[PDB]
């Protein structure tokens, strides 16, 4: 109920090293896809963990 | 009625008036997908709810 939230922003967000990892167990994109992430510009990303 | 089935993943668009039946699983990253399954190995066809 109190979830941190990390602005990201001005940097490369590379999922190479996190998509190809096996330590994760469950990650879907319901907006997005992995294969069009890398050629896809944002403006602001908050992580909440 | 769950009979409807439709396509999820593709290597690419398929070109007009084209019909694809194949369902080897479908494989959303680098690794290889071997046999039937596999890591973040999807089948390609869902059902509609
Ligand atoms: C931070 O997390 C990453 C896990 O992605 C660790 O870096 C490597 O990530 C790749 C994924 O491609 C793995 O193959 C490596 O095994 C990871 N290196 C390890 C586990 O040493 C990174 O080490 C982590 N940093 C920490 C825990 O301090």
């Amino acid at each position: 109920y109190a979830w941190n939230r990390k602005r990201i922003s001005n940097c490369v967000a590379d999922y190479s090293v996190l998509y190809n990892s096996a330590s994760f167990s469950t990650f879907k994109c319901y907006g997005v896809s992995p294969t069009k992430l890398n050629d896809l510009c944002f403006t602001n990303v908050y992580a909440d963990s | 009625n769950y009979n409807y089935l439709y396509r999820l993943f593709r290597k690419s668009n398929l070109k007009p008036f084209e019909r694809d039946i194949s369902t080897e699983i479908y494989q959303a990253g680098s690794t290889p997908c071997n046999g039937v399954e596999g890591f973040n190995c999807y089948f390609p066809l869902q059902s509609y709810g």
